């Protein structure tokens, strides 16, 4: 679920997801459309491609389950779409945090218009 | 409490 992955955001990078990355460039928190602007806009845009491989899951309301083994993500089993919905979420966490060093306060809140075109996944 | 699209 949303809460859940902020919750997981938060946990991965000190960072809290609102407003961290809610608004964030053209696919963190809501776009569907332009050249992701940095490395964590790029998260966001894989993240919303792996949110699209599974049409028939509800990624914003379905709770999945998951536990840290050191400081590893490991998803833990439920249905078919919460472990896929974890596993795309896992990824996404780790993603920011490996992008940490780029993240820019400037693209917060970052204006529809300056995002154009299609990029498939 | 809604956050992302």
């Amino acid at each position: 679920s949303l809460l859940e992955f902020g919750k997981m955001i938060l946990e991965e990078t000190g960072k809290l997801a609102i407003p961290s990355y809610s608004s964030y460039g053209c696919y963190c928190g809501w776009g569907g459309s332009g050249t992701p602007k940095d490395a964590t806009d790029r998260c966001c845009f894989v993240h919303d491609c792996c949110y699209g491989n599974l049409p028939d899951c509800n990624p914003k309301s379905d709770r999945y389950k998951y536990k840290r083994v050191n400081g590893a993500i490991v998803c833990e089993k439920g249905t078919s779409c919460e472990n896929r919905i974890c596993e795309c979420d896992k990824a996404a966490a780790i993603c920011f945090r490996q992008n940490l060093n780029t993240y820019s306060k400037k693209y917060m809140l970052y204006p529809d218009f300056l995002c154009k075109g299609e990029l498939k996944c | 409490f809604l956050s992302t699209k």
